């Protein structure tokens, strides 16, 4: 499954809530996961299941969608969650990514 | 010697084909067929869930802890096992059958899997 | 001390009354829904086992029966009906190369009748035969009772050839067949067998003889629910066969008229060369030897002094009074007052049976239900062989015994097959002492 | 077009005599190969299938072998019955063909 | 010494035929959707073919059966096999469409059985024929039964996803090459098979799955030259299929409640019906293809498309059903091409109302008329050809007709086996 | 998910294979249209029931890894234990023993159960 | 106390009477249905069934573990279970957990256990 990330260039403020979404070439119920990449840093699992809130991560990140529309909802944007964020699936053999989201600070 | 050829054998000689009754028990004109397979399946279920509340699952051979009560059948086991039938048998005990089954879910089962579940401990 | 001890996989059943399915190594009886045989069929003899059989009131001919009437259903639900035919015939006699006998038999009838387009009508001709038209009042007549039963086509395709039926139990059920060659029906069986299924039954219809099927294995059987009850049938089964040769001398075409989008109703067309009357044969030397052994059997429940005397059957049905059977898709009704006209008193040739040929027949005597047999082209002839007798007792109470031939109730039929074979149910749970303590 | 050589042109047998007729193709047909018998002023009737499968209402007289390019029809017993033309025919692929025919006589 | 020992829970497996369930979100499936999830099966390799796939057969029964349960409950169109007084349309009618479409007057019964009136109905020519005078008949309307569609039951494909009973799997092949026959190094196990559309066509496959990287070119026997060759292309090519008439539907009743759907008159201009495909897009997809069956059959061998040699007009054109209406393209300037080693290409269709399906004797279906303009646009993913046979050049023609060819092409990389959970083994453990 | 991992273990060695027991087992079970599905879900029983009687005549009732007392005859199979669960799948194995999977039922029915249940019944007498 | 008698008893009480349960859960129009209504109960009965193959639990009413039971599933103390509280209650109570702990005696009992049998019948 290719996985289709967007936008590739998101830019907001430090008080601002932004969405970011994926598509997935075939539908993959719920099968998927958001991961949090700061530049130098290992990425950072934040969502699974594609709704579903991972231990030591805050309600300030909230994922929804199913089928092939996904997305990624931060109610507000503080400094800490300016950092490449991944759509993946693994609904089918071998494991995809998108691109990635690069959210910058205007 | 095959399906039911102990049945005019004597008990002692016929329990030794258990598994040849056994293994045949499992296995217009389409309804019909539906019907006999689940009739099949049923049946063996309610003579399965038998063994299994009386702690015999997975024997065709079940020794219990009940007695045998003599008003049942007092005759001794020279004439059952060498000289009678399991027709014989059955319809000898036919009305003596629910009491045993009785007898046996209540001691080989409700008694015995507490006291198991007590040893477990000590 | 003794203890119980649970047994599973007795060899211990109980009588019972279940559902069975069919084995056969398209046809009325669809017998393609049927599983396939065991290529080595498994009869298992139980030594030392005796049971007791009934054949009279044995369900597995109750069920083959019901398993008959909804096959037969079903079998022309889909066929095309005739309604369109219920209207007034022009009919007039065929003299076409006609025998003596062949007198008013068969009608060349002319009606009014859709064509290809609905609003079309064309006159169209076809040849009945003189049963199946009654007068409507003047040459005005129409089919029998087209307007008091609906009449279904038969399809063509479908074969009217008895298949044979292996009936099987259910897993946890099993037949038990009876080995006893004097067996008469009712009672012990001391040599008794289990077998998966039933021989090949051929589901073969018909009348006072029964064509096709089982022989005694060492004498003529008389088997009767109720010997000294006269109302009763007596079911004699032959140790030999009797040969009966049956034909339908005309060379018959079929002239396929449309009747509906895609539907055809098939009607004789005209005969070919002359017109015969139907019969069948026997031999008079194999007849009357079968029917010496049937005496001598008779005097075993009547006396060895009584006088038996064979009669033709005394009135009823068409289907009753007559030898009805089935061949090649046609229906013949036999005339056997010159098998059954004989009296035997205690001390090469043949017989041609006259017989009518119907298109428009009511099977299992059904109120509001009647099939149309599509003509079979081409000249038929059958052979056959007859395997037993369906008899009645005159009785009334004389030092002489009269016999008739009967029949219409086809559980009869399907008896004197299903008459060793009793349905059981397995019981393989059971309890008995033993010193073995758990 | 796949060429069929069919030999010999014509043989002559007497009852009881055992025939065997050979039909070499051009090209592997891959056990294709249907057997007929020709009576004069009639079609032919088919004697065998798929190299060896013998067709329901022939005698089990009529057998036939053979693999690739070269095929064998072969009569264990030459009866009154079975004097005619014979064919082979190949149904590998388009145009179907017969081989010229071998007429056996007395 | 090593004894017995007996697993259960083996993961063991055998080729199986067994009937399946269908999963979808008919009443004759299951609702809710099947589960996309997989589990890949690694080191499996697993020999599949699609050209012995008991699939294909399955879904093809169903899809008739569902068909027939469809239709049963229709009006059936018994009552209109009469005499057609037929004239030419001469409203507004363009060169192409002269004697395509005929004004047929005729006596229907009205509700009253014992009442009569006179009706008319504008049939395409190829839905009626003479009887000998203006007397025509609707096409096989007496030696057929000819049901009418229910207006309200919709003939657009739905996905309908296939299900193993419990016991058994489906195994499916990711491998990208995968030809239809032979070892799958690539295989994973599903409960059940992707969406398939129930799209039925003739020589373009259309809506459904491309290739993952290059088109691919799937025959029985490649060197046969009776079989059929499915080519499933890695990229779809659009083609825009209308029905530019305006039409309207005169609902005549025939009996108690149910009516004949008949084409009432047009509104405006009367044009063929007619598809277009880009002439660039479908040239780049033939020289795809091209490039693919010299694989087989030379780099030097020149490939020439042709249009289809004959038979039924269902599989000489282009059969579709756009928005209810069944087209019948000619693809004769889409296949007119020798291969040596922006603009369009538009197709006319003619339109049927009265259809065999399936080839099947003595039924048909009439599909009522859709009210207005239609317009449908579909991806073609793939063709069925077939090679002319007997040097240096090869011809390949359109084919089709057998549905099973186009389910068969989505149900080509999945097979359905048993489970065997049992087995035995020798290891070192005794029993007591 | 009941599903999850579901012959996962199938390309892998007998022996990695044999600690997926459970996941290959609890996966077992679970008008013309109507009765094509009750035929469906009846033959799921009746498959499973079959398998579960077959470990029940074994004397291996309830039980996914069970030892037997039948000799391996080297007629089967004359590999070793390396070869057999550290360098080869259970649908190789299956393969390989197929001929001989009837003459092992056979003799865990005929060689053992019948003879072990028999001889408890004497050693539970005394 | 008859069929789901023991309903309101304290789960103590009610694992007395567990065959009283068990022995009721295999005993056109009106036809098909009656068919259906065999074969759902069948199905039923034995996904339980085999739930308990797979646990090792195989012809037992009462089943012990090789599992700890985990205080976050619930931290209450005996007595405060089996002689205060329902069944109803107790599945109430144990919802959120049932799959963990199924998936544990799947995978620490009957798989583990197996594997450590067949060693030790070994020797
Ligand atoms: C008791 O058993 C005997 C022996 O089987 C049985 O007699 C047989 O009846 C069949 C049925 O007609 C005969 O077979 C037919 O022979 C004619 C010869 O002209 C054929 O034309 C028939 O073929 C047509 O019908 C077929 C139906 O399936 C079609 O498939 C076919 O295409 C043709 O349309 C058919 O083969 C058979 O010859 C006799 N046997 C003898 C020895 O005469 C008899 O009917 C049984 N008793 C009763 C009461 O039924
Ligand atoms: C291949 O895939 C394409 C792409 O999806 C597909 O084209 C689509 O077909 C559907 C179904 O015909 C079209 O939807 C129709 O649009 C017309 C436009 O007016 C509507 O009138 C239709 O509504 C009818 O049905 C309704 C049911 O509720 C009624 O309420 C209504 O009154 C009408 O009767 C219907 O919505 C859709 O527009 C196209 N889309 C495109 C882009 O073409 C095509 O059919 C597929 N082909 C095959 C052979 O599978
Ligand atoms: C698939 O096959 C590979 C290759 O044999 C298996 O892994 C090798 O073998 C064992 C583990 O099985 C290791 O000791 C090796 O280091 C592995 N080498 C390589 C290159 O993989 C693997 O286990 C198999 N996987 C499955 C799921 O069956
Ligand atoms: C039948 O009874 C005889 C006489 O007792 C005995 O020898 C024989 O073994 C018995 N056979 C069976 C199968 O019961
Ligand atoms: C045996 O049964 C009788 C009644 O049939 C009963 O009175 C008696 O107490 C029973 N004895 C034993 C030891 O079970
Ligand atoms: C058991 O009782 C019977 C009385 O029918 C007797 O003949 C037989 O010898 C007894 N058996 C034993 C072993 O004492
Ligand atoms: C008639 O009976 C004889 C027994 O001698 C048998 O061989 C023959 O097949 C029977 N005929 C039919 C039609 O069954
Ligand atoms: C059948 O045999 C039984 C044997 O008990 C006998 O009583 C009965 O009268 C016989 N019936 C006929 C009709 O021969
Ligand atoms: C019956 O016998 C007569 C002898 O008079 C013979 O001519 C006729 O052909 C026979 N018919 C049949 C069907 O055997
Ligand atoms: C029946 O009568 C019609 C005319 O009424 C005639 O044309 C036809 O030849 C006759 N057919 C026969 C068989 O007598
Ligand atoms: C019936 O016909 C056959 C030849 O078809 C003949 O051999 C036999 O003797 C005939 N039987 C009778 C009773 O006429
Ligand atoms: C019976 O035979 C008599 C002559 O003995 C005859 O008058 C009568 O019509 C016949 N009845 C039947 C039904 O054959
Ligand atoms: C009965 O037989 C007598 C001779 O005993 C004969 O005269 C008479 O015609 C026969 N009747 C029938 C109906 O065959
Ligand atoms: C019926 O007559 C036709 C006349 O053409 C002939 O060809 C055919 O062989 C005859 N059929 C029979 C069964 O005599
Ligand atoms: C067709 O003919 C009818 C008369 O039957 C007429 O009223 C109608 O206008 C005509 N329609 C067309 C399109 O010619
Ligand atoms: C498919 O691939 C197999 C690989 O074994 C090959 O033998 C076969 O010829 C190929 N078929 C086609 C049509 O490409
Ligand atoms: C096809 O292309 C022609 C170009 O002249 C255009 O007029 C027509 O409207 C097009 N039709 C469709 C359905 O795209
Ligand atoms: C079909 O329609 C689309 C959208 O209206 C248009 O962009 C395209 O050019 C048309 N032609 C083809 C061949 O897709
Ligand atoms: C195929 O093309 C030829 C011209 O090469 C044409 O005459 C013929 O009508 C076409 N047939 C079809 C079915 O398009
Ligand atoms: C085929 O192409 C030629 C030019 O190569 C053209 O003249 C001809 O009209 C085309 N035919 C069709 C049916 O498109
Ligand atoms: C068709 O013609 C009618 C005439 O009243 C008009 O109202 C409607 O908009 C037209 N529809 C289309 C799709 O052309
Ligand atoms: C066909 O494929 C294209 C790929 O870009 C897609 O956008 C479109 O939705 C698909 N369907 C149609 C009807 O074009
Ligand atoms: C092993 O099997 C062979 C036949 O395959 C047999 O002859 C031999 O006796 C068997 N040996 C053992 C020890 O089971
Ligand atoms: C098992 O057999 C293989 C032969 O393939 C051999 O290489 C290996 O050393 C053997 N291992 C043992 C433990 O016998
Ligand atoms: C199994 O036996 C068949 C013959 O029945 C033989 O062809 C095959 O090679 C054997 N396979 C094994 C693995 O022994
Ligand atoms: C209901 O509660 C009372 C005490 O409040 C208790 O005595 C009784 O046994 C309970 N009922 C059941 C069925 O346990
Ligand atoms: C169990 O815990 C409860 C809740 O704190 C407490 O009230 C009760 O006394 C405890 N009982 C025992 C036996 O520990
Ligand atoms: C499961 O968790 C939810 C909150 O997510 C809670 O409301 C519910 O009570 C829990 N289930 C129990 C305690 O059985």
């Amino acid at each position: 499954v290719q996985m289709t990330q967007s936008p590739s260039s998101l830019s907001a403020s430090v008080g601002d809530k932004v969405s970011i979404t994926c598509r997935a070439s075939q539908g993959i119920a719920d099968a998927l996961a958001w991961y949090q990449q700061k530049p130098g840093k290992a990425p950072k699992l934040l969502i699974y299941g594609a709704s579903n809130l991972e231990s030591g991560v805050p309600s300030r990140f909230s994922g929804s969608g199913s089928g092939t529309d996904f997305s990624l909802t931060i109610s507000s944007l503080q400094a800490e969650d300016f950092a490449v964020y991944y759509c993946q699936q693994r609904n089918s053999h071998p494991p995809t990514f998108g691109q990635g989201t690069r959210v910058e600070v205007k | 010697l095959g399906f039911l050829g102990a049945a005019g054998s004597t008990m002692g000689a016929a329990s030794m084909t258990l598994t040849v009754q056994a293994r045949n028990l499992l296995s217009v004109w389409g309804i019909k067929q539906l019907q006999a397979r689940v009739l099949a399946v049923e049946r063996y279920l309610r003579d399965q869930q038998l063994l299994g509340i009386w702690g015999c699952s997975g024997k065709l051979i079940c020794c219990t802890n009940v007695p045998w009560n003599s008003s049942w059948s007092n005759r001794n086991l020279s004439e059952i096992w060498d000289n009678m039938t399991w027709l014989q048998w059955d319809k000898e005990i036919s009305n003596y059958t629910q009491i045993i089954y009785g007898l046996l879910e209540e001691s080989q089962n409700q008694q015995e899997k507490n006291e198991q579940d007590l040893l477990a401990l000590d | 001390n003794l203890w119980v001890t649970v047994y599973y996989g007795v060899p211990v059943w109980k009588d019972a009354e279940t559902t069975l399915f069919c084995a056969s190594d398209h046809n009325v009886w669809a017998t393609h829904a049927c599983v396939p045989t065991d290529p080595n069929p498994q009869e298992i003899h139980l030594e030392n086992v005796t049971e007791e059989f009934n054949m009279w009131k044995n369900n597995m001919v109750e069920q083959m029966h019901t398993d008959i009437i909804s096959l037969w259903d079903q079998s022309l639900k889909p066929c095309v009906k005739l309604t369109p035919l219920c209207v007034t015939l022009q009919c007039t006699n065929v003299t076409n190369n006609i025998t003596d006998d062949m007198r008013g038999e068969l009608k060349n009838c002319s009606f009014n009748m859709t064509t290809e387009l609905r609003d079309k009508r064309q006159k169209v001709h076809a040849l009945f035969y003189k049963l199946d038209i009654v007068p409507i009042n003047n040459t005005s007549y129409r089919l029998i009772n087209c307007n008091t039963a609906a009449i279904t086509q038969a399809c063509p395709k479908v074969s009217f050839e008895p298949i044979p039926i292996h009936y099987c139990a259910p897993a946890g059920f099993a037949i038990l067949k009876c080995k006893d060659k004097k067996f008469n029906g009712t009672g012990p069986c001391p040599s008794v067998s289990t077998v998966q299924c039933t021989h090949g039954i051929k589901p073969v219809v018909s009348t006072q003889l029964l064509l096709n099927g089982s022989l005694a294995e060492e004498e003529v059987m008389i088997r009767s629910k109720d010997i000294r009850n006269n109302a009763k049938n007596i079911l004699v089964q032959f140790n030999t066969p009797v040969q009966i040769n049956c034909t339908r001398p005309n060379n018959n075409t079929r002239k396929s008229i449309r009747i509906g989008p895609g539907q055809w109703f098939y009607a004789t067309g005209d005969i070919i060369g002359d017109i015969r009357q139907a019969h069948c044969n026997v031999s008079k030397a194999t007849w009357n030897e079968t029917l010496g052994k049937v005496v001598k059997q008779l005097r075993k429940h009547f006396g060895n002094n009584t006088i038996i005397r064979f009669a033709n059957s005394s009135g009823g049905d068409l289907e009753v009074t007559t030898h009805s059977f089935n061949c090649g898709g046609e229906f013949f009704y036999c005339d056997t007052s010159g098998l059954f006209n004989s009296t035997w008193i205690s001390n090469n040739d043949s017989i041609t049976l006259p017989c009518r040929i119907k298109q428009i027949i009511n099977m299992w005597q059904r109120i509001g239900q009647a099939m149309y047999a599509p003509p079979i082209q081409g000249v038929i002839r059958c052979v056959s062989n007859i395997t037993g007798l369906i008899l009645t007792r005159d009785g009334g109470s004389s030092t002489t015994e009269t016999f008739r031939p009967s029949g219409g109730d086809m559980r009869d039929n399907w008896r004197s097959e299903l008459y060793k074979y009793k349905v059981v149910k397995i019981e393989p749970l059971g309890v008995a002492p033993t010193r073995c303590k758990r | 077009d796949i060429q069929m050589t069919q030999s010999p042109s014509s043989l002559s047998a007497s009852v009881g005599d055992r025939v065997t007729i050979t039909c070499r193709t051009s090209e592997n047909v891959n056990n294709c190969l249907n057997w007929y018998q020709q009576k004069p002023g009639k079609a032919p009737k088919l004697l065998i299938y798929r190299t060896s499968t013998l067709q329901r209402g022939v005698p089990s007289r009529f057998s036939g072998t053979g693999s690739g390019t070269d095929y064998t029809l072969t009569i264990s017993s030459l009866q009154s019955e079975d004097f005619g033309t014979y064919y082979c025919q190949h149904y590998y692929g388009t145009p179907l063909t017969f081989g010229g025919g071998t007429m056996v006589d007395i």
